[PDB]
């Protein structure tokens, strides 16, 4: 009987060696998912940055980003949301030109339900520590519309109505109305996000568009801002 | 509509549960001594996976099980020498459930791919890759060695042929996705918990649910049945585990605590069946008395919050394993 | 789909049901025979028990 | 009688909240498995330090300064010498090695989970105490301390009463190793920290417009600072000119540094896991 004891000590051995060295990858790997309302033009970020789930490996500045994406699961309800709570960030997708298309039917507006899920999101009893990076596709739609009449955000929108754009704004090298209408999304967007929990996690909102490509960059920054946060309120600096 | 005749149908069957209620299961167990504080120490704790743990399944020689982990990592332990036997890479790192088959070759585990990965130890291969669910699945359970029920976020139940690989029948009709499934000792029978927070029971042979039972408030995560296979407790996120009743058609007690609100994630019986052990989002798996609804004793052994809580055939010992990657023994 | 619902309610209408004293009586009969087969119920003796 | 007596109870206090405080530390870390992290190993090491401090040199100190001579055998104040200045060096070190890993930790994120392991954490303690107890045991048991002077030669030779007297190259080198490096290596790595924080703070300041730093790198820095600047300013001093310090001032000011020991649980252990820890252990 010691010899059956002895191959499975060595056994075991060889698996707990190669548990090590799975390991290191796995520390070394950051992982990020991907949530979006679905018509927001997650793919169009997908082919610039880079079954139900769809896994992309991007790596930048010799750093191995993750990310995740699931589609297939179209219901309301979410419990495999509460599975991805190591991720690193989830990167959150939404199309701010879509304020005027109302909706199946019946729905207030595409871009309301994108705040109720962001609010849903970061409302979460497991993602209290999960920062969220929020990403704005179709800026240049968005500008189209607003420049062009008979569709108005205070139409749809009556808080838009009593706005002004911020004083510490950076317009891109645009419209004042177009400014107006995108810092009022963001302002939207950060409003849900601040009040729930602070220092825990935070938002960080890009303007992207379907020609910018530098969305990686973006990503890797806003991932290295997260974890400089997390390691300075872990040692109660910040 | 036809919505006047359901809702007839459901008033029918709530009279008819009514009257075939004369006492409570208090009032018959209240007589009876109490089993007691219990303690439980832990045995052994299992330790070498990189992530949170979601499920386990005992061995049938109750010497092994499995475990499953998000690092992808499906490792079988030797429960008694605390020893590795088999550890499988993964292709989905994303994974909710594992089983292991009574005859201990195969080892079958799923996750949000949609798929369930069937394993054979003794040839690690992947013997079997079945597709044919569109939501994730997050239960396997095997009845033989060939025949392998799986329990989906589709909401549908569906009962599987490893050598064919399809599906042999599906399990329809009911309206939330399931999380939690539980085979009966024959075998003949099983019921799955969903959102809807009504469990139901099905025939496997016949494919079609016998009964509804509605009695929780919220998402069911666990389910499992006495060992006598006639009644079967169920744990949700309202912090209350009920022991239904197949033969009754209805709840007999509510497991609850008014201290405690988190909700239940897994839940398991002793082999008499007197103890009725449920694990918490609190970090705390308790112990529960069946006969009288009254608690016995608590496991803190655990760091993080509790996943999945299986015991031993034999009854000799009970498997917690939790979010903070350690899986301990209790005795 | 109404149909379908009707129509499974109507097939589980028509089941037998027996008291909920018996079944109680039955379970508590089950617990009581089969209490002392059980390593949980009764504290394991450390030369019986495999872990320790 | 009062005032000795009145000593004898600080001494007493000191000895008794210094073990208290590194036991207590020591098995908070030790019991709980969630608690165990190549931080927390550090933290280990410096209260395995703290420790031995409190349980040698403190008791046996307090002995010599209220029954004014050593009744002890000469090779056991030379021994208590050398665990003196073992433990002084290992605590300071451990310090500078607990600053730059957080530096390492806050400056190079997605490098720091890689960079630091179990294994590298085991290997980098062995190897600051390994130099701590050259430091300490190399000079003062090979014998390469003794001064020259006679008054030093007498002290030594005789077995009532010893007391240090120091080189000035082994006084000097000493107080460079212990103190001074590590000294500048803390100072440097939290102000880049600190950058690194106020940089933060002015990001999140800068969306979502519509301290704690400081305060937490003041005591960090200050509690380190009082209790051994001075002491090793002293140590630099006497062997420069030998008039103006006096033993009571010296004797003083490294009884203030071992306070340090006492303190170090208070400042480096002050995170809620450690709180529910110490709750759960009494
Ligand atoms: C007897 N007291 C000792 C003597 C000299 C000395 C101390 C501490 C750290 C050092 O680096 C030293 O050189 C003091 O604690």
């Amino acid at each position: 009987q010691r010899n059956e004891e002895k191959a499975q000590r060595e056994a075991n051995k060889k698996i707990e060696k190669q548990l090590q060295k799975d390991k290191q990858v796995y520390r070394a790997t950051h992982r990020l998912l991907l949530l979006g309302a679905g018509e927001s033009g997650k793919s169009t970020i997908v082919k610039q940055m880079r079954s139900g789930i769809f896994e992309t490996k991007f790596q930048v500045d010799k750093v191995n980003f993750h990310m995740f994406d699931v589609g297939g699961q179209r219901d309301e309800r979410r419990k495999w949301i509460q599975c991805f709570n190591d991720v690193t960030a989830i990167i959150f997708v939404v199309a701010s030109s879509s304020y005027n298309m109302v909706i199946e039917d019946n729905q207030t507006n595409r871009l309301q339900e994108a705040l109720n899920l962001f609010k849903s999101i970061w409302n979460n009893r497991w993602l209290r520590t999960i920062s969220v990076i929020l990403f704005l596709n179709k800026q240049d739609l968005l500008a189209e519309k607003v420049l062009a009449g008979k569709s108005k955000i205070e139409d749809y929108f009556p808080e838009f109505a009593r706005y002004t754009t911020p004083e510490d704004a950076t317009p891109e090298p645009e419209d004042p109305r177009v400014t107006r209408a995108k810092y009022f999304i963001r302002d939207e967007f950060l409003r849900i996000s601040t009040a729930s929990g602070d220092g825990r996690h935070y938002c960080y909102p890009h303007f992207t568009c379907a020609v910018d490509t530098e969305n990686i960059r973006r990503v890797f920054n806003d991932c290295r801002d997260i974890i400089q946060r997390m390691h300075l309120r872990q040692y109660e600096l910040l | 509509q036809l919505r006047q005749e359901a809702e007839q149908l459901k008033n029918q069957i709530r009279d008819a549960r009514k009257a075939c209620a004369d006492a409570t299961l208090s009032q018959i167990t209240n007589n009876i001594d109490p089993v007691g504080r219990i303690q439980m120490r832990t045995r052994r704790t299992l330790r070498g996976h990189l992530a949170k743990i979601y499920a386990m399944h005992w061995g049938t020689d109750s010497r092994l099980l499995v475990s499953a982990s998000q690092d992808g990592k499906l490792i079988i332990w030797d429960s008694y020498t605390t020893n590795k036997v088999h550890a499988i890479p993964l292709r989905s790192s994303w994974v909710m459930t594992c089983a292991y088959a009574p005859s201990g070759n195969y080892v079958a585990c799923g996750g949000l791919d949609n798929i369930c990965s069937i394993y054979n130890l003794k040839t690690v291969r992947v013997s079997r890759e079945l597709a044919g669910h569109t939501g994730y699945l997050s239960c396997c359970r095997f009845l033989d060695d060939n025949q392998i029920v799986t329990s989906s976020g589709d909401t549908t139940c569906a009962l599987w042929d490893i050598e064919t690989g399809q599906q042999t029948t599906t399990f329809t009709g009911h309206t939330g996705d399931v999380m939690s499934l539980s085979l009966a000792p024959d075998t003949r029978l099983f019921v799955s918990g969903a959102c809807d927070a009504s469990a139901k029971l099905w025939d496997v042979r016949e494919g079609m649910c016998r009964q509804t039972f509605t009695g929780h408030e919220s998402d069911i995560n666990a389910i499992c049945f006495f060992p006598n296979g006639n009644a079967f407790a169920t744990g949700s996120d309202d912090a209350t585990c009920r022991l239904f009743d197949l033969r009754a058609d209805q709840e007999l007690m509510t497991y609850s605590h008014d201290n405690i609100i988190c909700g239940i994630t897994s839940v398991s019986f002793s082999k008499s069946g007197r103890l009725l052990l449920a694990g918490y989002d609190d970090f705390n798996c308790n112990v529960w008395d069946a006969l009288k609804a009254d608690r016995a004793g608590v496991l803190a052994g655990h760091d993080n919050r509790v996943s999945c809580l299986g015991v031993t055939d034999d009854g000799m010992a009970v498997a917690t394993g939790s979010w903070d990657s350690f899986l301990k023994i209790w005795n | 789909q109404a149909r379908k619902l009707v129509e499974q309610l109507k097939m589980e209408a028509n089941i037998d049901r027996i008291k909920v004293s018996k079944a109680a009586a039955d379970l508590m009969a089950y617990c009581e025979a089969h209490a002392k087969e059980d390593p949980l119920l009764t504290p394991v003796p450390a030369s019986e028990n495999p872990f320790r | 009688e009062v005032w000795v007596v009145g000593m004898g109870i600080v001494m007493s206090l000191i000895v008794l909240a210094i073990v208290f405080g590194n036991v207590l530390v020591i098995t908070a870390i030790a019991k709980f498995e969630r608690l165990q992290t190549v931080t927390n190993y550090f933290i280990t090491s410096l209260a395995c330090a703290d420790l031995v401090m409190g349980l040698a040199v403190v008791p046996f100190g307090a002995a010599h300064i209220l029954t004014k001579t050593w009744t002890f055998g000469n090779f056991w104040c030379e021994f208590w010498t050398s665990i003196d200045v073992l433990c002084v060096t290992a605590s300071i070190e451990t310090l500078c090695v607990i600053a730059v890993d957080r530096y390492f930790a806050i400056t190079s994120p997605f490098k720091y989970q890689s960079l630091l392991t179990k294994n590298k954490a085991r290997v980098i303690i062995l190897m600051v105490w390994i130099v701590s107890g050259l430091t300490s045991f190399l000079p003062i048991q090979m014998h390469w301390y003794r001064a020259t002077h006679q008054e030093a030669i007498n002290c030594y030779a005789e077995e009532t009463c010893c007391d240090f007297f120091t080189n000035q190259a082994y006084a000097i080198a000493s107080s460079i190793v212990s103190f001074y490096v590590p000294l500048v290596i803390m100072v440097f790595v939290y102000s880049r920290v600190f950058q690194e924080a106020k940089r933060q703070l002015q990001k999140i300041d800068k969306s979502e417009g519509r301290h704690k730093a400081l305060k937490t790198l003041g005591i960090i820095m200050g509690t380190f600072t009082l209790c051994w600047l001075p002491f090793f300013i002293v140590n630099i001093v006497h062997v420069i000119q030998d008039n103006l310090i006096r033993k009571e001032v010296y004797i003083l000011l490294n009884w203030i540094g071992y306070v340090n020991s006492g303190f170090n649980p208070l400042i480096y252990c002050r995170s809620p896991d450690f709180r529910i820890a110490f709750q759960e252990l009494l």
